[PDB]
């Protein structure tokens, strides 16, 4: 249904990573197909606007298939004849201050754009080149995307918000491009950042932010502390993490929620991709609390993981190749059965199962440690196999048939 | 650790001006172009610590050649700044000169000034001997003299020992020390027992007749050390039964996450102590491919699964064997590697620096100009700048400070 | 000019824009996109009803980021006004734009206020490449600021389909074949594997137009598209892939049409055939008389000069000379730099300003030295030269191409 | 020169001992792609049965697929090489080399081959079977000198950087090309590519002056890079791409097993310009097939791979650790 005459709607995405696994035959089109599905879900959900927390493209310099899939997707879902109800309050010359495209494309007198999509840049497709140019900047020239939140000097960071008005509600969209984590850390240390706040009608405003750094980083001083962001924020969207959590992260002393909308494609096979991947919808209303209705993604190959210890289980004599391969196989070819069963159920439980319908092959990761036995110092460890003989022997049955099982040792 | 360098004539760089390169932690990349001198920084970093001419530098020409400048007497000054493992900032200035006559030169090396600068700057020349700094600075750094010239900084011209010649050469690396270092204690301890083993004779003769009151005072000291000879020999067998066997606990662990997963079944180094009758306890090294349950000779049976693991051998051994200063000149790793042995090499290379951040330091100088790997290692999380060496209008190679913001 | 007469259709002929050529030269790194913006600006104020081009818009099949930014930036705000395009579309364009649901021309979309169209074909420089058989022009059509025709699906099975536009009493038929490798076209022309579908209504009234993108003269045996192979009913052709620009039209005495070679915009190869001035053309077509042409020049091409001079031409050059040859070439480049700079000064002075002594854009200079000893003498040595990059590294700050001013080739 | 039609890599390296799998060639280019699987040893099988060129550092027949990996006690290889010749007198000659084992040994020997001369209609004719005469005759009707196909045309993937070692080996190596004052044109063709491809603002032109070495020219004085030298590999490429051009021409033309080692963008984009100019100038010559083995995208995407061939002979590996060459058309490379 249409949002009520005072209601904004905004589809929050992140890390859609078009351009990931471009050449793999069995899985080479999952990323842009999922981007297509989320944009189609935008078109038939009456979303006013589409926001992005960066990393939309997997590489710095994209591919032709990626670019065409994204542009053809945007032309089908953003171009229309419905009058976009967003009234603009700011002067977009201050925000799109890169060049003369100083008006948003839905304000263009020659484009009747129905839904705008605006996003910050990302870590993989950051401002790169002799001109400090981004792929989202190319998609800004087409008149379909509003690349905002660019940063030009790492020492002084000025963030300029777009300000849309609708009915009796206001929006503020502070961008934050991909800057190396200590550089933003050092800039936050000495107060090198200023946050423009409109000076009229206190409390009438919704302040939205999009940030694209690590949340809790393995390194010492290479993570953005959540406390550093100011108190006047009402929300924020955190990119750069491939983990999706449908719920929010409410702070009690900073008074602003967080969201971690995850990704669309499964980039690196680890525990972070073994979770349900959603994409989120926010209906912003003034005077009333925001509501969130996450929707699942339905074009993602099945991914469940298992991390078990090899040397823990008895009978594992660490000098045989015909005594541990069976034990590994009876786990891998069990997870495969479970994955194909789940794919069958999800694909064919919706009244489309008179005949046995086709399946997409699954993504299966098994983590086993082949380290030395804990008691001894034997000069020979387990003789375990490799992708050429433990994932290549699985052709036509699994969709990740080069990294099905994981072989590390815990230092 | 290593802090700074200043080449003033060695290789393409000119003698009339010095150029300083300030190393940082945990990695300093030196990209360039084929002729600028990006490996010369490391080739001279292994001179100013070890005092050896880098490989295939004979005829005297390591310095800026006179005939490209004209000066009859050309001279250079190499100045390494390093914080010694003890904690003494030792600015090891070295001097090199070339006295060219009308036809034949006489390459003569002059003394430096090895000085331990303290926190008051008292410039005290620790030593000056020309043929002694080479054997002395390794002591200050904390590592042997053969880990530096073979592992810590290695030159591309001779950067293929690990997956190459074994017995004939690979051992040559391992046998020049340790086997000849702990045997110095062993031979010393052999005689320290022997002067005490003949001591019991002095006691046993006294009872055959002062000599009765001081009679059995060291009768157990005679075998206080007899038990302790194998307390040192099992400080040798337990030594290279864990130290050596923690390099094959890494080489496997290193390889098992590189070649899109892995490569040739398994590979280790053959530690079969061939106790020949010339030295008793011994060793003999070899690297073989363990395709399906038995070994197979790797030499002449492999492909650049070669180079990809040469590094995995060099990167492995000097992380438990020589791990007080984390300094490795892993330069130009990406050479004849396909598409994912360049993606998951950097993922492993990221992991190597991702866990050596708990240590005192890791030093890595990646010297490459393949934009695939330049984006693969992701210098947009670890370092704020990168160095480029480039020539100029008069072919004098300088060193830049071109920031990472430029890198695509 | 003013608006064309209500039954006059005005079209503009561009080609081979090659945006992004030499994107790493500090000076000559903005020639291409500036020239392209100049062509579009010469289109907007010239009151032209449509724009055609014979391909090669981007230099390589994977154009850079700056190239795409430039092209989208130029096309976006200079093509789209509230003025209607009076060319009425009467055909069913669902066939020609068959690659997706976009099955109609740009100005007929309810979502585009495009006031001037621009039909373009694919080029061998930006052909389909990758995994999905995809052209950069297919990316641009996905934005809708360009229109794409001529795309081939089967190399052997070729079906060219015109587009039909209407204004007043002027019928415009637009046949377009994209760029495929010349040997496959010659095979498809040997057996007559092509179809040239002709409209079946009101013959003798339509303007039959063609846009080929193939080589003109092949040094090899049979690797080019010959002129006598196009059908009889054509009326004009636009011959891409030849960068030399010529203003007139060569007339066929048998083929019922004339040829046109619009040339290029940027100077990719600093060659002898690159030294001829760049034009973008204007075709005023109207039923009842022969359509006219008004070729207009470009004021945003950097000055170029060329001299392929062997060392055998000038006397007083000993074979062993190294400083003398360098000095002679130095003074020759001095003379050429003087000539180029004074003609550049007059070119900028005849724009409306003559008093602002601000700057003078550097002239691209090319020297081609055939250093070969005369074959009569039996001296083994040649005419020695310097390092071509450092022979011309002393011209930096005076010449647009700092490094590759000279190339030291050989020719018997 | 004369083309090569086919070889026969049956049971060698990574191809199985069960099925015969050879790949064919293209003109005027034979592109090979893939991950580092077959490719680098595809170059090994042409001289292998032509002159008996076992790889250096190999005596126990390491090259044949090892029986232990398969699991039997009798494994071998064959190479019969159905290819062309000078006047189109195509020939087939097999090298019967075996990895057969004794009680616990790995004894190595050979058997008799063949010297058939293929008819244009089919009535072939053999000459004589001896392997010594095989290595005497196959180069004779093959053309290119008996010391050039191993090092110049079909070099190894890491014997490529051969000229930058030392004076004596090269100085005694150049005798075989001379088969013993004739060296005047090899350095002539050694610098135009250096001017064209090698974007180096330091040195004018290399030579091979007698101590055969790698003499730079630094302002008309010889700053020798034997020990004071990417420039090494590039000079090596050019040294090969002159020796292949001057002396011998009857088999292949050039096989660059990964020429693009350690070269950067301003060099990698300019690398293949001299290759294209060599193709275009030498396409007047009746034969040319530039065999490149490469997985460099910024090197392939410069020389317009979609402008000279309709296929790149791709090499991959199956489940049972056997490499299987497929047939993928030119466009499908990204
Ligand atoms: N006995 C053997 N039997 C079968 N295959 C083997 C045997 N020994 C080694 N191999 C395989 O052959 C590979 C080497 O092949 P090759 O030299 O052609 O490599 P490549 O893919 O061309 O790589 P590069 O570019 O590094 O040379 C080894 O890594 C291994 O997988
Ligand atoms: N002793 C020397 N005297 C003068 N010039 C030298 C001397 N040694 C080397 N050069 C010059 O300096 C450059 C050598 O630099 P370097 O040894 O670092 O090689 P490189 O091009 O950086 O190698 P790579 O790309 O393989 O790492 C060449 O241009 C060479 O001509
Ligand atoms: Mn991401
Ligand atoms: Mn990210
Ligand atoms: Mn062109
Ligand atoms: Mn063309």
């Amino acid at each position: 249904d249409y949002p009520d005459p005072d209601t904004i709607r905004i589809l929050i995405t992140t890390d859609n990573h078009v351009g990931y696994n471009e050449n793999d035959p069995i899985t080479g089109d999952d990323s842009w197909k999922t981007f297509h599905e989320v944009m189609m879900l935008a078109k038939n959900n009456n979303v006013d606007m589409v926001v992005q927390s960066g990393d939309l493209f997997h590489v710095n310099k994209p591919s032709k298939k990626s670019l065409y899939q994204v542009l053809k997707t945007l032309r089908l879902c953003c171009m229309g004849d419905k009058p976009c109800e967003l009234e603009l309050l700011s002067d977009p010359s201050q925000v799109f201050h890169y060049d003369e495209f100083t008006n948003v494309n839905y304000e263009d007198p020659n484009f009747n754009i129905s839904i705008p999509v605006f996003g910050i840049s990302g870590n993989h497709d950051d401002a790169s080149g002799d001109s400090l140019l981004c792929p989202m900047d190319i998609l800004h020239a087409t008149g379909l995307i509003n690349h905002f939140g660019k940063v030009i000097e790492s020492d002084k960071i000025k963030v300029v918000p777009l300000l849309f008005q609708k009915g009796s509600t206001k929006l503020a969209l502070y961008g934050l491009a991909a800057v190396r984590d200590e550089r933003l850390f050092r800039t936050f240390k000495d107060g090198g950042v200023t946050f423009e706040v409109p000076t009229m009608r206190e409390g009438e405003w919704f302040n939205l932010m999009c940030v694209h750094q690590n949340h809790t980083g393995h390194t010492n001083t290479a993570f953005l502390p959540e406390q550093f962001l100011p108190d006047f924020l009402d929300m924020v969207i955190w990119g750069h993490e491939h983990e999706c959590i449908p719920n929010l992260v409410h702070n009690p002393i900073k008074n602003f929620d967080v969201l971690q909308p995850g990704s669309s494609v499964a980039t690196s096979l680890c525990e972070a991709e073994a979770q349900p991947k959603y994409v989120f919808i926010l209906d912003i209303k003034y005077g009333e609390a925001p509501k969130m209705t996450p929707i699942p993604l339905e074009t993602i190959r099945t991914f469940k993981m298992k991390s078990i210890s090899l040397q823990d289980v008895p009978h594992l004599r660490p000098h045989d190749k015909d005594a541990t391969s069976k034990y590994l196989i009876e786990q891998v070819e069990e997870m495969i059965r479970d994955a194909n069963e789940e794919t069958k159920q999800k694909l064919a439980d919706d009244g489309e199962g008179d005949m046995v319908a086709e399946l997409p092959k699954p993504l299966i990761r098994l983590r086993v440690d082949y380290s030395a036995p804990s008691n001894t110092q034997s000069p020979i460890d387990y003789q375990v196999e490799n992708p050429r003989r433990f994932s290549n022997r699985f052709v036509g049955r699994v969709a990740n048939g080069n990294n099905v099982v994981q072989f590390y040792k815990k230092r | 650790a290593i802090y700074k360098l200043s080449i003033q004539g060695i290789r393409s760089f000119d003698s009339n001006d010095r150029e300083t390169i300030e190393f940082g932690k945990p990695l300093t990349l030196i990209v360039g172009m084929n002729g600028s001198g990006k490996t010369t920084i490391i080739e001279c970093l292994k001179y100013a610590t070890t005092g050896d001419l880098p490989p295939n530098s004979k005829g005297g020409v390591f310095i800026h050649d006179p005939k490209i400048t004209g000066e009859k007497d050309i001279r250079a000054q190499v100045k390494l700044a390093f914080t010694s493992a003890n904690g003494l900032n030792m600015i090891v200035t070295r001097n090199i000169q070339l006295l060219m006559k009308k036809t034949t030169t006489t390459f003569k090396t002059l003394e430096g000034q090895l000085v331990a600068i303290n926190n008051s700057g008292d410039r005290s020349t620790l030593s000056t001997r020309s043929l002694e700094l080479d054997a002395q600075v390794p002591l200050y750094l904390g590592v042997p003299k053969a880990i530096l010239e073979y592992v810590i900084f290695c030159h591309q011209e001779d950067s293929l020992w690990p997956l190459s010649e074994p017995s004939n050469l690979k051992k040559k690396f391992d046998e020049i020390f340790q086997a000849m270092k702990f045997t110095k204690a062993l031979d010393n301890l052999k005689s320290i027992k022997k002067d005490m083993s003949v001591d019991i004779k002095l006691l046993k003769q006294s009872v055959e007749h002062k000599e009765w009151v001081e009679l059995q005072t060291r009768s157990f000291v005679t075998d206080d050390i007899d038990v302790y000879s194998k307390a040192l020999d099992s400080a040798i067998m337990k030594y290279h039964g864990l130290k050596m066997q923690d390099i094959n606990r890494i080489i496997d662990e290193l390889w098992k996450r590189t070649y899109s997963g892995t490569d040739i079944d398994t590979i280790k180094i053959r530690s079969d102590e061939v106790s020949s009758t010339v030295k008793g306890k011994s060793y003999n090294y070899r690297v073989v491919m363990y395709k399906q349950d038995v070994e197979l000779d790797m030499r002449g049976r492999c492909s650049a699964q070669k180079v990809l693991a040469s590094i995995i051998i060099r990167l492995a051994l000097s992380e438990t064997f020589g791990a007080n200063c984390g300094v490795i000149a892993l330069d130009q790793p990406t050479t004849n590697l396909d598409e994912e042995n360049i993606e998951s090499l950097a993922k492993s290379l990221h992991n190597i620096i991702n866990m050596r951040r708990h240590q005192k330091n890791f030093q890595l100088i990646v010297i490459t100009h393949d934009e695939k790997f330049l984006g693969h290692m992701n210098a947009a999380a670890f370092t704020d700048h990168f160095f480029k060496v480039k020539r100029d209008d008069r072919q004098k190679s300088q060193i830049e400070w071109v920031d990472i913001n430029r890198v695509t």
